[PDB]
RNA sequence: AAAAUUUUAGGAAUAGUUAAUAAUAAUUUAUAAUUUUGAUUAGAUUGUUUUGUUAAUGCUAUUAGAUGGGUGUGGAAAAAUAAAAAAAA
C-alpha cells in the first residue's frame, strides 16, 4: 500500500534453474540481491589474477612507494586504528602497524638461487624505468577488499599523479616480466592495482580471526578521506619482519 | 501432439478428430486424459417401477407401529434385489457370490467379448466398504492374450455391466497370492490349438451384409420401397 | 467517388475502375461552445475554458512534429529512438541516481522550422562518478526503479571544478539564489 | 502442452500451483506398489550376473551414531531368517498389500513371507521379504545369487533399508536396472554340452501345400459403444497402443 | 553428465599448465547489470548477458549455489497437499555443513520452515555437521533434501496439521499457529485466500509416479 | 574509466570494476551514512535470524499471509504496471481513491 | 569474407572427407590453414584471450564518421581468440584422412609424418573447455516429479532420472578427441584412418559391405587384400613408432576399428576375429614389460566379433527361382553356432562388459541364420521387455518363423509379434511389412491399414 | 473460456486460432458485390483488419463478357469470365509453410485455378460415396506396389529437397589447378 | 457437429441432455466408412 | 521496459507521496520528487496512414475501440443482450 504493488527490486529470474521447474514441480526461493549486490557495495576490487602454476608459489618480493615521514595518511590510518579498536578491539592482530605502511606497486616471487642476477639485473632496469620520473602526488580516499574479504586496503584514486604511476608501473611490467622472464604473479601485459593495505588475515590466523573480515568494522570508513601525498622513493622488497623493523628492502630508486 | 489422428492433417477441423491427443490438452487438467468410458447414466438408471407395489422401509425407521409383516418384509428384500440387479451385475455384486471373493475368476464386461475386440480382468483382490455394490477392485489385465505386468485399480468396477464364469481352478486362498496369468507370447510358447488371436495391429473385420444393404439401402444405391 | 460532382453520383456503392476509396467525413459541422459557468467563478485556479477546445495530438495546429534527426541521431546509431541521449547532470541529492538534462528537437512544418525542448531524466550511475555539471553519455535499460529506465553509460566531460569543489568540503554548486515564482509579494527585511 | 519457462506471475514464498510432492507411506498398500516391480528387477540381475553389495554374509552392525547416514537405501540378500536388532516386527497379512508382490512369487521364488521392521525410535524401516525354495529362474554359475545356498535351508531373504515418509526415489531401487542375458538357451550350444549332437538345422523352409486355417466369420457386436475410438483418442484397447493403429477395437 | 566432467577435466588441465601468462582483465569483462527487458534474470558466472563468441578460461567456483529441498503442507481449499520447496544459499567452496545448515535457516522467509532441528541428507543418508562439501562431492548439480524431527511422524493423524474440512478447530487452537493466521471464519474480503484445488482433480486417486488405472 | 563499452553494454561503472579503479565523488555525511547504514544489512539480518528466531517466525506470518490478502495477487501489466496512476488516469477521480493525481515523477 | 576458425576449419573437412572430394580440402588448406603451427616447449599454452573489446574514447565518438564506430558482432575481430587452443593437430589429422579418401599417397604420407613426429615430440596443448553456444551448460532440476519406471503397467518407460531400457546401441566409451594426450591422439588418428578406408571401400563397393542383399557379400573384392596390406603396415608403423608407451593408454576403440576392417574389407568368421584381437592384445602386453593382466575385449570389440558371427552366416532371401535361401559357400550352422555359444560365454562372464540392442541382434541374426530354432526363446528372455528394438528383429525373427512346420504356428506367431509391436512401442518397419505381405496367400495376414489401403487404391 | 458466451459467432480453441484462408466482403446489392481472399487468424474482431495476415486478393462473382479480347469465333472463348486475382507467393508460404485452414468457398476457387484439388463439398449427387472392404483394397495392393527404394525416393523429391546436383556440377564446382 | 441421431443410446435422464452419444455397431461402421472416404 | 508528438485569452503550487537498501520498513536511511521550459486539480475532448477547400507552405475533419480490486479460473480477463466468424461426422 506505501508503494508498487510488485517492488521492481523483487522481479527476479533465476536462469541458473532448469525451465518449467519454476511452473510446476517446486518453487525456488532465495535472497537474491545479496548475489546482486555490487562491487561498490560490497568493496570488492579485481585484482589481476594469477595463473593456477604461479597462484601455487608464495611471493617474495614486491615493489612498492615509500610513504614518507609525517603523511597525512599515516596520521589518518592512526585515527582509524583508534576508533575500530574502541569499537572492536578483536580487530588488533587483523591491524597492520602504522610502521609498515606502504604502497605496494606489484608482487613477485624471485626464487633463491638466482637471487643475486635477479636483485641487481631488476635494480638496474627499474633504475632506468624511474629515470625521467619526477616525483608523484597522490590521492587516497576509500577502501576495498582482496582476496575474498581477507585484505583490506585504501584505495589510489585515478585523479592526479596517478596516470603517471600506470605508465611507469606498466614498463617495469613489461620489463621485470617481460625481458628477464620473472613470476610476476599476473600477466605483464596486465597493469597491477596499487594499494596501501590496511588490515590482513593471514593463513595462520584464519583459525581464530575468521574466514573473511566482517564489513561491519570498515563500513563507515568505507568511503572516508585520507589525503593527498607527494612520493619520491621506489624500493624493490623482500619480506622478512625481523632484520630492521620494516620490510627488508632489496633495492631503491630515488625520483627526482 | 504426441499421437496425431493420421498426422497433422488440416483440411477440416473434424480431420483431426474429438482429440487432439491421448494425453491431457491443458497440464492443469490431468482427468481430460484419454480413457475408455461407459453409459453411466443408462446403466445406473435402476428401474423404479420394480419397486412399485413393495412398501419397502428405511434404514432409522426402527419404530414398531412403523416395520410390516415378515411376508411384507421379505417380498420387500426380494423387490430390492431385483430392483439393483436391474440393469446388469455390478462387480462386487459377482464377486461376493463367488469363493474367495472371486479372487482369480476373470471378469470381462459385456463389450469387451464381442466384435474383435476381446479383453478381461483377473481380479487380484478386493476390498468392500461398508456398502456392498461398491468398492475398490484391483487385477490384471489381459488384452487379447496380452496381460499386464503388475496389478491396477478396476476401472469402473462400480457401474453395472459385468459378468463373469467361476472355476474352481483359478481359486485362490486369501493366505496365497493370486499370479498373474501368463502373456500367450511370451511365458507360454505360443499354441494355435490353444489361443487363436482374433485380431491383430494391422487387422480388420471384412464387412457384414446387412450393414452394407443397410448403407446402399440409406444412400440410395438399393432402392426401398414403401 | 471523390472527383466526381454532387450531380454525377450514380452508385454509392464501389469504386468503378480505380482510386482511393473514401469517406466523407463532415468537416463544417459548425459546432458550437457551451457556456455552462459564470464569467467570474470559473472552477480553476490557474486556467480558463471559455470557447471551443482544439483537440487531438499531431492532428493539433499548428501540426508539431517528432524530428528524429538532430545532434543525438547524428553523433549515434540508436537502434530505438531515444536510446542514447546526452545531457548535463543536474542534481544529485539521490543514492546512485543522477538527473539529467537533456534537448530533443521538433519541426514545424507550416512554418517550416525546428525548436529544441528539453527533458529531464532519472540516470542510474552505480559507485557515485557523477558531480553536478558533468556532461555525460546516457542509455536505455532495464527498467529499475519506478522512473529510472536509464543508465549513465559515460561520462564525456567531467567536472574538474565541481570535484575539487567537493574536495575541500563545499557543495558542488552554490544553490539557486531564488526558487519558483509566486504571486504573492514576500516583504522580508533584513 | 510443454512445461512454461519460468513462474513470474506468483510469488515464489506462497508456492502456487505445485503438483504434490509424491510421498510413500509404509503402513499402507501402496507402499508395496512402489517398491515390489523393482524387486523382481534386482532378482533377475542376481540371477544373471553379480553385483557386489547385493550379497552379505552376515547382518550388518553399526553404532547408533552412524545409524541413519550407513543404513538408509541399503538393500542386502542373507541366508536364513534372522530380523535385525532393535525392530518391532510387523506382519504383513493384509491382502492388498501382499497382492503387488504376484508377479514377484510367480514367475521368480515364491513369496514365503513379508515383514515390516520399523525401529523402536520410529524413524527407520526395513522392508524383510523371505523367499522360499529355489528360483524360478536359471541361476548363472558365476552370478551373485550362486554364491547363496538359498537358491540352486531352501528360505532365504532380502531386506531393504528405508526412511519412513520420503518420495519414491531415495528408496535407491533404480541403479539396478543394469541387464544382463540369460545363457541359459544357448548352454545347449557349448562345447561343454553333450546334447549339442542332438541339435539339427532348418536352412530351408518346407514346402507347405496348405493355407492357414481361415478366422471364424466375424460377428458384429450388438450392443452400444461409445463411437470411433479413433477419433476418442483411445488407444486400441483403452490398454496399449497407438491411436493410429485401430486394430482390434470392436470393428 | 557429460559436461560435467568434460569441464572438470578441462580444468583440471589447465591448472597442470607449466607455462601460462594468465588472463588480461581488459579483455575479460564482467558481466552487465544493465540489458534491455524489464526483467532482471541471474545467470550462469560463465555466462553474459551479452554475445561473447569466445570461450573464457574455467575457473574454480568459490561461491556454489546449493539448493535444499523440504516439504511444506500447502493450504489449499479441499484439504492440505504435502508439497517441495527449494532454499538456494550461496555456501563457500570450502565451508562446513554445519554452517551449510545456518546459511539455510538464514535464508528461509517462510515461516512454516525451520520451526525444530533439521538434518541435512543426500538420497537418504545423513551427513556429517563436521565435514566438508569438499568430501561429499557437493556441487550445485547434487540433490540435497532436508529433514525435521517430526517428519517420520507425519503418517500419522497427529503430527499432520488438521484441515476444517474434517477436523473440529477448536478455541484452544483458533489462536495458535498456521489455523490462527488463516483466518478460518470467512470475512467480506475473504480474510487470506489460499490457493485451491479442487476434490476431483486427480480423480479418486490422488498423484502418482505411477499410472494406477 | 570514463568510457562505456559498446559491444559489450557495459557502462562506465563496469569497466571502471573490471580494470579495479575507482571513480567517487567525495560524499558528504549524507552519503556516507545512508551506505555505511546499508553495507550492514545482512550482519544484522545473519544476527537476527540466529539470535532470535521466533520474532522474526512473527514477521514472516505476517509477510506471507500478506501477499494472499491485498490488492493484485499476481503480477501481469495491470499489476507490474510501474507508474499506475500515470498509465490508468482515467480510473483516478472514480473508480481508484488512492491516488489524487497522475504524476509524481518526471514519467 | 569470414574467417574461419579452426573449429570451423575442422568441421568442413569433415564435411570434405566423408564428401570424399580432395579438391574441396586442398583449396581450402591453401587459403586458411597453412600458418598453422603445433605447440612446443618454448610456445605458451592456451593463449589469453587479447582483444580489447570494443569501445570509444569520447573523441573517437564525437568526431568519427557513423560508419567508424558500426560495430555488429563481426566473426573476424575474435579469430585470433577462437584459436587460442591450438586444435591443429586435429586439422592435420582430416587432411591425412582426406588426402587418403582422394586417393593419393604421397601427400598423405607428408601429412601423416608430420602429425605422427609432432605427437611424439612435442607437449600435449591444453584442451578447450565445453564451447557455451555449442553444447549448453546443465541446469539444476530437481527430478522428483517423473513418470516412474513403471509408470505404465504394459511396459518399461524410459525415464529423465534414470534410464531402464538401456543402450540401444554401443558407445565406445572415450571423452571428446580433444581430451587426449599426444600419444592417446596418435593412437585414435590411426584407427581414423583406417575408418576412412572402410568408409572408402564401401563407397566404392555398396553392393558386396551391404548385408546378404546380394550373394556378392560372402566374397572377398579384389583390391581387398592391396588393402588390407595398407592397413597392416600402418598398424605395425604405429607400434614401431610407440614404445613401451602403448602399455599406458586405451587401444579399444583402435582395436574395434582394426576388426571391423577385417570383418568388412577382408572377410573373417567370427572365430578369426576373436583369435586376431586376442593376438593383437597379447601383443600389446608384451610390448610393455610386466606381468600381464591382459584387458580384456571391451564391449565395441565384441560387437564386432558376434557382428562378424553374423556376417559368416547370412542368407539371400527369396531366389526368383522361388528357391528358399542362398548361403555363405562352405558353411557349417554346428561350428559356426558352437563358437558363438562359448563367445558368449566369455561376454557374459566379464562383468565390465555392459550390453546393447545391436549385440543382442547380432546374436539373434546369427541364431536365425543357423536354423537354431531357438531364436525365439533368446529374444524373449533376454531382449523383448528389457530393451528398446528396431523392427530388425522382428525382420530376421519373421524368416524364423516362416520355416516351422504347420501353417498356423507361422500365422499365430506373426500375429504374435505384430502385437508385439503394438505393445512395445516398436514401430514396425517398411521392410518388414512387405516381408510379410509377400506371403499373404499362404498366411493371409493383412499388414497395412484400412485408411493406408484406400488411400493408396 | 468467457464465463458469458458470445452465443452467435462461436469457434473452437482459444483466439486468435491457427490462420484460416477466409472469403469475405462487406454486404451490398448483389449487383456490386466483391470478395477478399484473406489469410487472418480464426478469432476475428469488429473491423477484420485487426487480425489479419495477409491479403490474398479479391475474387468478383458476376460472369464477365470478355471486352479486353478480340471478340473471337472460338466457342470456348465467348463463354463468360469469372475473374479473380491470387497471390500464390504468400498462398503458398502460409498454407505450405505455416500450415493453413482452409474455408469451402476459397477451397472451391483455388480448385478451379490448379492450386488444390476440388473440395470435399463439392459434390455431384449423381455419384453417391464409395464403399469399402479389405480383402479387395489388399488384392489390388498386392497386384501393384512399386520397389521400396522407388518409392522413397520419390518421397524424397517430392517433400525434400528438389534440386540436385548431377555429377557434371560437380566437376565444374570443384577448384581447378593453382589451389588443385 | 457432431451428429446425434434418434436412434443412438436414449438416455432416461430429466436432470440433463436427452440423449447420449453411443452408437448402434451399424452407425460405427458407417461413420468408419465415411471417414475412410474423407481419408483419402 | 521506454523515446518523441498533448488542448483551455488573461496562470499556482501539487502529494500514501522520490532514491537507495530488500523478495524489510502502518516510526528503514536521506540535504527527496513533480511545477512558471506552465504542473496538480478543473473545463472541453475517443491519441500519431482516412475529410473538405485550394495552383499552393496552410486552414478544416477522421469514427471507433482497453474504466480498479475483492477463492484470482485461463496460454492470455477481453468474462453477463444487442452475430453475420461455421464452432472437433
Ligand atoms: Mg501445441
Ligand atoms: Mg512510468
Ligand atoms: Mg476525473
Ligand atoms: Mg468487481
Amino acid at each position: 500500500e506505501r508503494g508498487l504493488y510488485f517492488p521492481i527490486n523483487h522481479r527476479i529470474v533465476d536462469h541458473r534453474i532448469a525451465p518449467g521447474v519454476t511452473v510446476e514441480e517446486t518453487d525456488v526461493q532465495s535472497r537474491y540481491r545479496r548475489e546482486l549486490r555490487t562491487n561498490f557495495a560490497t568493496g570488492e576490487t579485481r585484482q589481476t589474477i594469477a595463473p593456477p602454476w604461479s597462484a601455487r608459489e608464495r611471493p617474495t618480493h614486491f615493489f612498492s612507494l615509500r610513504l614518507p615521514s609525517r603523511n597525512s595518511v599515516t596520521l589518518r590510518v592512526k585515527e582509524m586504528h583508534n576508533h575500530l579498536l574502541f569499537s572492536h578491539q578483536q580487530c588488533a592482530p587483523m591491524l597492520v602497524s602504522p610502521t609498515k605502511l606502504h604502497i605496494t606497486l606489484g608482487v613477485m616471487t624471485i626464487p633463491e638461487n638466482s637471487r643475486e642476477e635477479l636483485v641487481k639485473n631488476i635494480q638496474q632496469s627499474m633504475s632506468e624505468t624511474f629515470a625521467c620520473v619526477q616525483p608523484l602526488q597522490l590521492r587516497f580516499r576509500g577502501l576495498g577488499t582482496f582476496d575474498f574479504g581477507r585484505v583490506l586496503f585504501i584505495r589510489v584514486v585515478p585523479e592526479a599523479d596517478f596516470g603517471r604511476l600506470e605508465r611507469a608501473v606498466c614498463d617495469i611490467r613489461r620489463r621485470v616480466g617481460g625481458v628477464l622472464g620473472v613470476d610476476l604473479k599476473g600477466n605483464p601485459h596486465d597493469s597491477y592495482v596499487p594499494h596501501v593495505t590496511v588490515a590482513k588475515i593471514r593463513p595462520n590466523q584464519r583459525q581464530q580471526l575468521g574466514d573473511t573480515i566482517p564489513q561491519s568494522l570498515w563500513a563507515d570508513y568505507q568511503h572516508h578521506d585520507f589525503g593527498d601525498v607527494t612520493l619520491s622513493t621506489v624500493d624493490l622488497c623482500r619480506m622478512k619482519g625481523s632484520p630492521d623493523g620494516y620490510y627488508h628492502t632489496e633495492g631503491a630508486v630515488h625520483l627526482s | 501432439r504426441a499421437d496425431p489422428l493420421n498426422g497433422g492433417s488440416s483440411m477440416t477441423l473434424g480431420s483431426k478428430g474429438s482429440k487432439l491427443s491421448p494425453e491431457p490438452h491443458r497440464r492443469r487438467m490431468p482427468w481430460t486424459a484419454a480413457k475408455e468410458y461407459v453409459p453411466g447414466v443408462v446403466l445406473n438408471a435402476r428401474d423404479k417401477m420394480v419397486l412399485d407395489g413393495v412398501q419397502l422401509l428405511d434404514i432409522e425407521s426402527i419404530d414398531r407401529a412403523s416395520q410390516l409383516d415378515p411376508l411384507e418384509v421379505l417380498r420387500a428384500v426380494v423387490a430390492t434385489r431385483e430392483y439393483n440387479i436391474s440393469t446388469g451385475k455390478n462387480i462386487f455384486q459377482l464377486a461376493s457370490q463367488a469363493t474367495y471373493n472371486g479372487r482369480g475368476q476373470r471378469f470381462y464386461r459385456k463389450e469387451w467379448q464381442e466384435g474383435t475386440y476381446d479383453k478381461y480382468v483377473t481380479l487380484s483382490a478386493i476390498d468392500f466398504d461398508r456398502d456392498g455394490n461398491k468398492g475398490t477392485a484391483y487385477g490384471y489385465i489381459t488384452f487379447h492374450g496380452e496381460t499386464t505386468t503388475r496389478p491396477v485399480q478396476v476401472d469402473f468396477a462400480d457401474v453395472p455391466g459385468w459378468y463373469m464364469d467361476f472355476v474352481e481352478e483359478r481359486a485362490v486362498p486369501f493366505t496365497g497370492i493370486v499370479p498373474p496369468p501368463p502373456s500367450i507370447g511370451t511365458d507360454v510358447p505360443v499354441d494355435p490349438h490353444s489361443y487363436r488371436l482374433k485380431a491383430y495391429p494391422y487387422y480388420d473385420a471384412p464387412n457384414p451384409p446387412e450393414f452394407v444393404e443397410r448403407l446402399l439401402k440409406d444412400r440410395g444405391v438399393l432402392p426401398d420401397t414403401p | 467517388p471523390w472527383w466526381n460532382f454532387q450531380t454525377e453520383h450514380r452508385q454509392r456503392c464501389v469504386l468503378m475502375y480505380g482510386g482511393a476509396r473514401t469517406k466523407n467525413t463532415h468537416n463544417a459541422n459548425h459546432r458550437v461552445f457551451i457556456k455552462k459557468y459564470k464569467r467570474n467563478a470559473f472552477p480553476n485556479r490557474t486556467r480558463h475554458h471559455w470557447a471551443v477546445s482544439m483537440t487531438g495530438v499531431l492532428s493539433q495546429r499548428p501540426r508539431r512534429m517528432p524530428w528524429p534527426y538532430d545532434l543525438t541521431s547524428l553523433i549515434f546509431n540508436q537502434p530505438r529512438q531515444g536510446s542514447d541521449k546526452i545531457g548535463y547532470v543536474v542534481g544529485t541529492s539521490m543514492l546512485k541516481t543522477a538527473v539529467v538534462a537533456t534537448n530533443h528537437m521538433v519541426y514545424y512544418p507550416k512554418f517550416n522550422q525546428r525548436v529544441s525542448r528539453t527533458k529531464r531524466f532519472f540516470a542510474h550511475d552505480e559507485d557515485l562518478a557523477c558531480v553536478e555539471g558533468d556532461l555525460v553519455h546516457i542509455k536505455q535499460c532495464r527498467k529499475i526503479s519506478k522512473y529510472k529506465h536509464y543508465y549513465v553509460f559515460s561520462i564525456l566531460e567531467p567536472n574538474v571544478e565541481g570535484r575539487e569543489r567537493l574536495k575541500l568540503g563545499l557543495k558542488a554548486v552554490p544553490p539557486p539564489l531564488f526558487g519558483y515564482p509566486v504571486s504573492r509579494r514576500i516583504v522580508k527585511l533584513n | 502442452s510443454r512445461r512454461f519457462r519460468y513462474n513470474t506471475k506468483f510469488p515464489a514464498l506462497v508456492s502456487y500451483n505445485k503438483l504434490p510432492w509424491e510421498v510413500v507411506n509404509h503402513e499402507t498398500p501402496q507402499f508395496h506398489m512402489h517398491v515390489a516391480p523393482h524387486y523382481e528387477q534386482l532378482l533377475t540381475l542376481a540371477a544373471s550376473s553379480p553385483v557386489p553389495h547385493i550379497i552379505g554374509s552376515k547382518h550388518i552392525d553399526v553404532p547408533r551414531e552412524h545409524r541413519l547416514r550407513l543404513l538408509p537405501g541399503m538393500l542386502y540378500l542373507l541366508d536364513g531368517d534372522t530380523l535385525p536388532g532393535e525392530f518391532t516386527i510387523n506382519r504383513v497379512l493384509d491382502p492388498t498389500a501382499l497382492q503387488y508382490y504376484g508377479r514377484l512369487s510367480s514367475q521368480i521364488v515364491t513369496v514365503e513371507a513379508v515383514r515390516m521392521l520399523v525401529p523402536d525410535d520410529l524413524r527407520l524401516l526395513c522392508n524383510c521379504i523371505t523367499f522360499k525354495g529355489p528360483l524360478h529362474l536359471p541361476v548363472a554359475p558365476y552370478a551373485s545369487l550362486a554364491s547363496l545356498r538359498g537358491a540352486s535351508s531352501n528360505c532365504f531373504t532380502l531386506y531393504h533399508f528405508v526412511r519412513p515418509n520420503r518420495p519414491p526415489k531415495e528408496l535407491q531401487l533404480e541403479k539396478y536396472y543394469i541387464h544382463a542375458p540369460c545363457v541359459a538357451p544357448l548352454s545347449e550350444f557349448a562345447s561343454n554340452s553333450d546334447e549339442r549332437g542332438n541339435w539339427r538345422p532348418r536352412l530351408q523352409a518346407p514346402k507347405r501345400t496348405r493355407r492357414a486355417t481361415p478366422l471364424p466369420a466375424y460377428r458384429p457386436p450388438q450392443s452400444y459403444l461409445m463411437g470411433l475410438a479413433e477419433r476418442l483418442a483411445v488407444v486400441p484397447g483403452g490398454c496399449f497402443g497407438r491411436r493410429s493403429l485401430m486394430w482390434g477395437h470392436w470393428f | 553428465g557429460h559436461y560435467q566432467q568434460e569441464a572438470f577435466e578441462a580444468r583440471k588441465r589447465f591448472e597442470e599448465s607449466t607455462t601460462y601468462p594468465g588472463p588480461i582483465r581488459a579483455a575479460t569483462p564482467g558481466d552487465t547489470r544493465f540489458y534491455s527487458g524489464s526483467l532482471e534474470s541471474i545467470l550462469h558466472d560463465t555466462d553474459r548477458h551479452y554475445w561473447r563468441a569466445v570461450t573464457d578460461d574455467p575457473r574454480v567456483q568459490h561461491l556454489i549455489p546449493l539448493r535444499i529441498r523440504f516439504k511444506i503442507f500447502t493450504w489449499v481449499t479441499s484439504g492440505w497437499e504435502q508439497r517441495m520447496q527449494v532454499v538456494q544459499i550461496m555456501a563457500p567452496k570450502d565451508s562446513t555443513i554445519a554452517q551449510v545448515k545456518d546459511l539455510v535457516i538464514v535464508e528461509n522467509q517462510s515461516p512454516y520452515l525451520c520451526v525444530s532441528s533439521f538434518h541435512l541428507a543426500i538420497d537418504g543418508k545423513e551427513l556429517d555437521p563436521q565435514k566438508t562439501l569438499g568430501e561429499y562431492g557437493i556441487t550445485e548439480q547434487s540433490q540435497i533434501d532436508a529433514i525435521e524431527q517430526n517428519d517420520h511422524l507425519l503418517h500419522r493423524d497427529d503430527e499432520r496439521p488438521r484441515d476444517w474440512t474434517v477436523d473440529e478447530i477448536t478455541a484452544e487452537d483458533v489462536k495458535r499457529s498456521p489455523y490462527k493466521e488463516m483466518e478460518m471464519q470467512p470475512l467480506q474480503n475473504l480474510a487470506p485466500r489460499y490457493e485451491a484445488r479442487p476434490k476431483g482433480y486427480f480423480g479418486r486417486t490422488y498423484y502418482s509416479g505411477m499410472k494406477q488405472s | 574509466g570514463l568510457n562505456g563499452c559498446v559491444e559489450t553494454g557495459r557502462s562506465r561503472s563496469e569497466v571502471a570494476r573490471d580494470l579495479g579503479l575507482s571513480y567517487t565523488r567525495p560524499l558528504h555525511e549524507n552519503e556516507k551514512k545512508q551506505l555505511s547504514h546499508q553495507a550492514v544489512y545482512y550482519e544484522r539480518l545473519a544476527k537476527f535470524k540466529m539470535e532470535q528466531p521466533e520474532a522474526a517466525r512473527a514477521m514472516e506470518r505476517e509477510r506471507f499471509v500478506r501477499k494472499f490478502s491485498g490488492m493484485f495477487v499476481k503480477m501481469d501489466i495491470r499489476s507490474g504496471a510501474p507508474d499506475f496512476p500515470s498509465t490508468y488516469r482515467r480510473l483516478l477521480g472514480t473508480k481508484v481513491v488512492r491516488w489524487a493525481s497522475k504524476r509524481h515523477g518526471p514519467n | 569474407q569470414t574467417w574461419p576458425c579452426t573449429a570451423t576449419i575442422c568441421a568442413y573437412l569433415d564435411v570434405c572427407v566423408e564428401a570424399g572430394e580432395k579438391t574441396w580440402a586442398m583449396e581450402a588448406w591453401n587459403r586458411y590453414c597453412t600458418e598453422l603451427k603445433f605447440l612446443e616447449p618454448g610456445e605458451v599454452d592456451p593463449k589469453p584471450i587479447s582483444r580489447v573489446p570494443f569501445s570509444l574514447t569520447r573523441e573517437e565518438l564525437l568526431y568519427l564518421p557513423k560508419w567508424k564506430k558500426h560495430f555488429d558482432h563481426d566473426p573476424n575481430l575474435d579469430v585470433m581468440d577462437l584459436n587460442r587452443f591450438n586444435r591443429t593437430r586435429e586439422v592435420y589429422l582430416r587432411m591425412a584422412q582426406v588426402m587418403l579418401a582422394g586417393g593419393e599417397r604421397n601427400a598423405f604420407q607428408h601429412f601423416f609424418t608430420k602429425l605422427e613426429e609432432a605427437m611424439l615430440n612435442k607437449p600435449t596443448p591444453v584442451p578447450e573447455p565445453p564451447n557455451p553456444h555449442l553444447v549448453r551448460r546443465p541446469r539444476w532440476a530437481p527430478y522428483e516429479h517423473c513418470k516412474s519406471v513403471h509408470h505404465s503397467p504394459w511396459r518399461l518407460q524410459n525415464n529423465g532420472r534414470a534410464l531402464a531400457l538401456g543402450p540401444p546401441v554401443t558407445i565406445e566409451d572415450e571423452m571428446q578427441s580433444r581430451f587426449f594426450s599426444n600419444d592417446q591422439f596418435l593412437v585414435h588418428s590411426v584407427k581414423e584412418v583406417l575408418r576412412i578406408v572402410l568408409q572408402e571401400h564401401k563407397r566404392a563397393h555398396p553392393t558386396e559391405c551391404t548385408r546378404c542383399k546380394t550373394e556378392a557379400f560372402f566374397y572377398k573384392t579384389k583390391d581387398a587384400d592391396e588393402t588390407l596390406k595398407f592397413c597392416d603396415d600402418l598398424i605395425e608403423r604405429l607400434f614401431a613408432s610407440l614404445g613401451v608407451r602403448l602399455s599406458n593408454l586405451n587401444t579399444s576403440s583402435l582395436l574395434s576399428t582394426i576388426l571391423e576392417v577385417f570383418r568388412v574389407v577382408g572377410k573373417e568368421s567370427g572365430a578369426a576375429l576373436l583369435q586376431r584381437a586376442n593376438e593383437f592384445l597379447e601383443r600389446k602386453a608384451s610390448l610393455g614389460d610386466a606381468e600381464g593382466s591382459r584387458e580384456n575385449l571391451t564391449a565395441s570389440n565384441y560387437l564386432q566379433v558376434l557382428s562378424g558371427f553374423a556376417d559368416e552366416s547370412a542368407f539371400v532371401y527369396n531366389t526368383k527361382k522361388d528357391g528358399t535361401c542362398q548361403y555363405k559357400t562352405g558353411f557349417d550352422p554346428r561350428t559356426t553356432m558352437r563358437h558363438l555359444a562359448d563367445v558368449v560365454q566369455e561376454i557374459a562372464g566379464n562383468p565390465h562388459v555392459t550390453w546393447a540392442a545391436d549385440m543382442h541382434l547380432q546374436v539373434v541374426e546369427t541364431m536365425v541364420g543357423c536354423g537354431t530354432m531357438k531364436a525365439n526363446d533368446y529374444f524373449v528372455r533376454n531382449v523383448l521387455r528389457q530393451f528398446s528394438w528396431d523392427s530388425r528383429f522382428l525382420e530376421a525373427l519373421y524368416v524364423e518363423y516362416r520355416r516351422q512346420d504347420d501353417v498356423d504356428m507361422w500365422a499365430e506367431l506373426t500375429k504374435r509379434a505384430l502385437v508385439w509391436t503394438a505393445r512395445y512401442n516398436a514401430p514396425a518397419s517398411e521392410r518388414l511389412r512387405r516381408l510379410i505381405e509377400d506371403d499373404y496367400d499362404t498366411i493371409r495376414v493383412q499388414t497395412r491399414t484400412f485408411r493406408e489401403l484406400a488411400v493408396f487404391q | 473460456a468467457r464465463a458469458v458466451i458470445k452465443r452467435r459467432s462461436p469457434q473452437l480453441w482459444g483466439a486468435p486460432g491457427a490462420p484460416i484462408i477466409r472469403m469475405r466482403g462487406h454486404h451490398v446489392v448483389w449487383k456490386f458485390q466483391s470478395y477478399d481472399l484473406v489469410v487472418e487468424h480464426t478469432h476475428k474482431r469488429r473491423n477484420s483488419d485487426i487480425r489479419l495476415l495477409h491479403y490474398l486478393g479479391k475474387h468478383c462473382p458476376h460472369p464477365q463478357k470478355s471486352l479486353w479480347s478480340p471478340d473471337t469465333p472460338v466457342a470456348q472463348d465467348r463463354h463468360l469470365f469469372m475473374l479473380t486475382t491470387v497471390d500464390i507467393d504468400a498462398f503458398k508460404y502460409w498454407f505450405g509453410v505455416k500450415r493453413c485452414r482452409l474455408s469451402m468457398k476459397p477451397w472451391a476457387l483455388l480448385a478451379k485455378a490448379g492450386l488444390l484439388p476440388p473440395s470435399l463439398t463439392q459434390n455431384s449427387k449423381i455419384m453417391p460415396k464409395p464403399l469399402f472392404d479389405k480383402e479387395s483394397l489388399m488384392r489390388y495392393y498386392l497386384a501393384n506396389r512399386k520397389d521400396e527404394d522407388v518409392m522413397a525416393r520419390e518421397k524424397y523429391l517430392n517433400y525434400e529437397n528438389s534440386m540436385v546436383k548431377t555429377e557434371e556440377e560437380r566437376a565444374a564446382e570443384r577448384p581447378v589447378a593453382p589451389y588443385l | 457437429r457432431q451428429i446425434r441421431p434418434y436412434y443412438n443410446l436414449p438416455s432416461k435422464s430429466e436432470h440433463g441432455r436427452k440423449m447420449t452419444g453411443f452408437l448402434t455397431p451399424y452407425r460405427h461402421w458407417m461413420w468408419k466408412q465415411n471417414e475412410l472416404w474423407r481419408n483419402v
